[PDB]
């Protein structure tokens, strides 16, 4: 029964992993992200304190945020003293990020926390950003009350108008402002204030941010954006960047202005012709042409072959088949390749190699 | 009116309905 | 939904249904279809308003009886929720069956609540608004008018725009609540409070509160006019018999025999001058004395006797006036030796208590004043004063009291007392007497209720032992049983603290509320709950001036101070209006995350209907037990007379009183199942009253929190709060804690 209570969990499991629709994601992200930096922030509940844990989970969330979504773009607040301190622009940089974090990580946080003062702050970055990017702001709270100088019923009015999403982690408790926050402005679901129990699920709930939002049936922004893709250049001697006006020695050539710029992707720094490779838009396939879900066989009917198909790992005899099958192609799959081809990999090999 | 949304009870209601939209990308374009 | 009993019908306004709401009503429909009474018991958790409604409602349109329906309350401001759920019901079944069904639900209140008069409505106190109106509708500036033009008097045109339409007209068909009502009144220029009177008789459902029902001086002609088969509902009547001695006890003062001998001496100055310029009008009511009539055949429909009825209609005589106060002088005399009498019997030195029969033979020995005259003497003052032509009763308002007083004690011998005081204050330089006639049966008020109306349905949140109830008020019951709610999850963490961090411990007597160490331990109490907790607490005491006292020593000692810094401090006041604006505040501090407390009586007007749910409320703090005052002589002879007589033990009632206010607090912090809260309760002495708790409050309670430390509870505390932040499964709640109408046919299918 133990090894069957392991076996029932994983497919307790992956009952949730069964249900994947293609759903329309906004690929094109514009994320504000608000750190809590209060005296709330210094007890012990996660080691060594909150805001070393915090900002260590911030920076590795940077880091996969721009590998996923590498045509987004981040900016970081914090909360300081009552009041709203800028520590990164709007940029598509993601050592510029890591750089203002780990700067942060120093100082001793203290004052108190103010709701207002950050999002009315991330309000304010968020306007020169174009309308078919998805504003989002990803609030990371600890303290349990809130002082702030004005109504913030009318700042969360204003965010709902100017189609802005928040995102709330809480540390200790529900608060019930965040909870309206994250509902009034996500069309009233309410699966987006969410609060940890251990620091294991923390990393969870940062890792699950990264992925693009589902839009809004109502929300339609739909639009062509000019893009471009330039040509990698080889020179023997260094030449001027036009993004930092530093020597340095190859760059990309813009195709509308000729203009070189030091890496990818960027906003060209005179046409604002946005620059990318089209590596940068295959990054993102995988969210609009999700692979359909593995679902195990029952031992009743008979297998196909006695190994995997595409790592030749034969499958385990023991109670319960070890073995997934895609309907698509109809190859059983052991069950370690099933991971690695919806979370690494995102076309299933049987599908591939079958002719048409 | 205000008063009334207070006096329901919220949890006997519908639960919330996601209305996300969905896209079906159709794959065929002209050779290089 | 719209599921069906065994014959009946019946509209839910929600798609999902508790299976403690369902269980409700199937018990109410077998109390209403088999008569009697019954006492019902349910969670606060769950919805108790909206399924009586529901089921009421139905019951009445579907069976031929159309029986009425009579919805008490204890306070005003929960005859407004009943009326808001009450619109939202029939709004649903308007909407399912495809009209509005003729249906007329109103509420009853003072005029106090529902006076547009734009010069009267502004007064700090009832009677005078109650003195205005009469004067401008009784009908003395009618007729005068009439008479001569001329004539300043002056009138209230809300009251006259209404003899222009019919009773039948003066409200469009459906539910009116108070805010409703009154917008629609404003814009026609017409009187809530006359519009509801005058429609008791067409209402289907009358919702008021408990003193419209027990006390005789406003229920007379409120009860006359609802009908003998309507149905009966006591929602929320744990603290029912409170309201049925006070309808029955007066206090007087030195203050007031001082200022009832000049309303005498003024009366009798008016009755001279009536005498010389117009002495017919005396005749004439000479003449009627008589014959035989009373109040009632000499008063019209329109005016009201000065005199409130005090005493149940039931025990007033019927016989003609006795003769000795037959004339005005005669009558005066009569009063002015009974104050007389009754100023020098306040010169005592010691505490005295005394029968009814007792003080009557003394009079009777002292003075010449017999039984029979007694009891007349307020239907005689409202007479006198009704002839005299009285405009401003300013200086008769005295003998109101003075009457009140004299036909209660000549009425009713068994189950009262009168006691006398020379220190209504013992901590007073000069001593002040009172004296007190109180009732010790809380039955005698409530009588003729439970022998008029057949079916009655007592149901309240917190309304345990059932046992008690009929035994304190005699009544028998059909079925009287406590439901337990079925929540998936545990929703509530109740916890009993002993001691503090210390280990030291805590107690809420009020001999020791002056010490360092208790108080302290309270205060850091306070204070790391105040820490943890996200949105509201609420803080309950055993009495005003235990809070009054506490809250000064922590001031001192700085616990305050820490408590700012997490949240804002609103204070329950003696003022009702500043303690509103405390509530409004201390609602928008939660809403807002700026984090607020409150502190409040245990027995004050924040309890006794004030609910704080969501956000208001996700931590109780119950500083004590809040028992009585046990050294007050009230109290005292009430508790010998329930052991003489219903053999009901001194400590089990105190015990029984203090725990129904304590749960009574515990429950107004869960709305539904989805809502959430600690209780605490901080006294040594609550370790053992787990068996007197409600059973729905002390199944939750577990027998390693019955006797906590302020560090062990702290962080259960954080541990709760973290697990009830998660996202709860719906399958988990599917179909064993929520029922959707699938789910209620099976429960139908394999029970029968
Ligand atoms: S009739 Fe109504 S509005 Fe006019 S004074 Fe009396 S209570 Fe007020
Ligand atoms: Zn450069
Ligand atoms: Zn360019
Ligand atoms: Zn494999
Ligand atoms: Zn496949």
């Amino acid at each position: 029964a133990s090894l069957v209570a392991s076996i029932v969990e994983a497919r307790k499991k992956r009952t949730a992993k069964k249900n994947i629709t293609p759903y329309q994601r906004g690929i094109i992200r514009s994320l504000i992200l608000t750190l809590d930096c209060s005296e709330a922030m210094l007890e012990k509940d996660l080691r060594p304190n909150r805001h070393a844990m915090i900002i260590q989970y911030a920076i590795d969330f940077v880091h996969e945020f721009f590998d996923q979504n590498p045509i987004s773009q981040m900016g970081i607040i914090i909360m300081r003293n009552g009041l709203a301190q800028l520590v990164s622009q709007v940029s598509g940089n993601p050592q510029d990020h890591i750089d203002a974090l780990k700067s942060i990580r120093k100082q001793e946080p203290k004052g108190n926390p103010s709701l207002q003062n950050a999002l009315e702050m991330a309000r304010g970055l968020l306007l020169p950003v174009p309308a078919h990017c998805t504003r989002e702001v990803l609030i990371v709270f600890g303290s349990l009350s809130t002082t702030d100088p004005g109504d913030i019923h009318q700042t969360i009015d204003s965010l709902v108008s100017e189609k802005i999403r928040v995102k709330v982690l809480g540390l200790s408790a529900q608060v019930a402002i965040c909870k309206e926050l994250c509902k009034a402005t996500n069309y009233g679901d309410e699966s987006f204030y969410k609060i940890l129990l251990d620091e294991t699920h923390l990393k969870e709930l940062f890792n699950e941010a990264v992925t693009p939002l589902p839009v809004n049936k109502i929300n339609k922004g739909f639009t062509l954006v000019k893009m471009g893709f330039p040509t990698r250049i080889f020179e023997d001697t260094p030449t001027f960047c036009s993004c930092h006006s530093k020597l340095v020695y190859g760059g990309y050539f813009c195709p509308n202005c000729h203009s070189k710029v030091c890496s990818l992707p960027t906003v060209c720094p005179c046409c604002d012709l946005m620059l990318i490779l089209s590596t940068h838009l295959a990054r993102s396939y995988h969210h609009l042409m999700p692979l359909k879900t593995f679902a195990e066989v029952p031992t009743t009917e008979k297998f196909r072959s006695e190994d995997c198909f595409s790592c030749q790992s034969r499958f385990p005899i023991l109670l319960t088949s070890s073995r997934y099958r895609c309907e698509d192609c109809k190859q059983e799959f052991c069950v370690d390749c099933d991971v690695f081809i919806h979370e690494i990999l995102h076309n299933c090999p049987g599908c591939e190699s079958k002719p048409v | 009116n205000d008063e009334r949304n207070e006096l329901k009870i919220d949890d006997l209601n519908e639960s919330y309905k996601t209305n996300y939209a969905i896209i079906h990308l159709k794959r065929n374009a002209h050779e290089k | 939904m719209k599921f069906y009993i065994d014959d009946l019908p019946v509209l839910f306004p929600y798609p999902k249904i508790y299976p403690e709401q369902y269980n409700y009503m199937c018990d109410i429909k077998k109390t209403l279809d088999v008569g009697g009474n019954s006492i019902l018991e349910m969670p606060s958790g769950t919805g108790k308003t909206v399924s009586l409604l529901s089921l009421t409602i139905a019951y009445q349109m579907h069976y031929p009886e159309h029986r009425k329906i009579i919805y008490c309350s204890r306070t005003m401001s929960e005859i407004e929720k009943a009326l808001v759920e009450l619109e939202n019901l029939m709004d649903y079944r308007t909407k399912e069956l495809g009209y509005q069904e003729d249906f007329r639900g109103l509420g009853l209140t003072s005029r106090k609540n529902l006076c547009l008069h734009p010069e009267v409505s502004k007064e700090r106190k009832g009677t005078v608004v109650d003195e205005k109106c009469r004067r401008m509708t009784n009908g003395q500036a009618k007729r005068k008018l009439e008479e001569d033009p001329e004539a300043n008097v002056e009138l209230c045109e809300y009251h006259e725009n209404l003899y222009n339409i019919e009773v039948e007209d003066y409200l469009p068909k459906g539910v009116f609540s108070f805010e409703k009502l009154l917008k629609y009144c404003e814009e026609k220029t017409l009187c809530p409070y006359f519009i509801v009177r005058r429609m008791i008789s067409l209402c289907n459902i009358i919702i008021y509160s408990y003193h419209y029902l027990l006390d005789p001086k406003i229920a007379e002609r409120v009860s006359n006019e609802v009908s003998k088969d309507s149905i009966v509902i006591f929602d929320e009547a744990h603290n029912i018999d409170n309201v049925c001695i006070e309808s029955l006890s007066l206090d007087l003062t030195t203050d007031a025999l001082r200022r009832a001998t000049r309303g005498a001496n003024a009366l009798d100055e008016r009755i001279s001058e009536v005498r010389k310029v117009d002495s017919q009008k005396l005749q004439d009511e000479y003449e009627k004395l008589v014959q035989g009539l009373h109040s009632a055949d000499i008063l019209t429909d329109q005016e009201e006797p000065f005199v409130e009825t005090p005493v149940l209609p039931q025990d007033l005589l019927t016989e003609a006036i006795p003769g000795n106060i037959r004339r005005a002088e005669h009558f005066v005399s009569f009063l002015k030796r009974l104050i007389e009498y009754l100023k020098t019997r306040m010169k005592v030195l010691h505490v005295i208590s005394e029968t009814p029969k007792s003080f009557l033979q003394h009079l009777k020995q002292l003075t010449f004043i017999e039984r029979k005259p007694l009891r007349f003497c307020s239907e005689r003052l409202s007479l006198l004063v009704r002839t005299l032509e009285v405009t401003e009763v300013e200086d008769f308002t005295a003998l109101k009291d003075i009457a009140t007083f004299a036909t209660l004690i000549s009425t009713y011998e068994e189950g009262f007392l009168l006691i006398i005081e020379p220190y209504e204050i013992e901590n007073a330089a000069v001593p002040n007497p009172i004296m007190r006639f109180t009732c010790l049966d809380a039955s005698i008020a409530i009588k003729p209720v439970f022998e008029r109306f057949s079916s009655v349905i007592i149901t309240s949140g917190t309304i345990s032992p059932l046992d008690m109830y009929p035994r304190m008020l005699n009544f028998k019951t059909v079925l009287q049983k406590s439901y337990a709610m079925t929540l998936a999850k545990k929703s509530f963490l109740p916890m009993i603290i002993t001691k503090g961090s210390d280990q030291v411990a805590i107690s809420s007597r009020f001999e020791i509320r002056n010490d360092p160490s208790i108080v302290r331990n309270y205060g850091s109490m306070l204070v790391e709950f105040a820490k943890i907790t996200p949105d509201g607490m609420v803080v309950f005491f055993p009495s005003y001036l235990y809070m009054e006292s506490i809250v000064s020593m922590w001031q001192t000692m700085g616990i305050l101070d820490e408590v700012w810094k997490h949240k804002l401090i609103l204070v329950e006041t003696p003022d009702a209006q500043e303690t509103s604006l405390a509530l409004e505040t201390y609602r928008k501090a939660c809403s807002n995350g700026r984090g607020a407390i409150l502190l409040s009586v245990a027995r004050g007007k924040v309890s006794e209907g004030i609910d704080f749910d969501h956000q208001y409320g996700r931590t109780v703090l119950m500083i004590g037990i809040p028992f009585q005052y046990t050294e007050s002589r009230i109290l005292k002879a009430r508790l010998e007379f329930m052991r003489e007589n219903y053999r009901i033990r001194e400590n089990d009632f105190l015990s029984f009183d203090a725990m129904r206010h304590a749960a009574q607090c515990l429950g107004r912090v869960l709305r539904g199942k989805d809502d959430y809260g600690v209780m605490v309760l901080a006294d040594r002495r609550f370790s053992r009253k787990r068996s007197q708790l409600p059973k729905w409050i002390a199944q939750g309670l577990s027998d390693a929190d019955l006797n906590l430390s302020t560090d062990m509870a702290i962080s259960n505390t954080k541990q709760f709060l973290r697990t009830m932040a998660q996202p709860t499964d719906p399958k988990d709640q599917e179909g064993v804690s929520v029922w959707s109408y699938e789910d209620l046919i099976k429960h139908q299918n394999s029970r029968k």
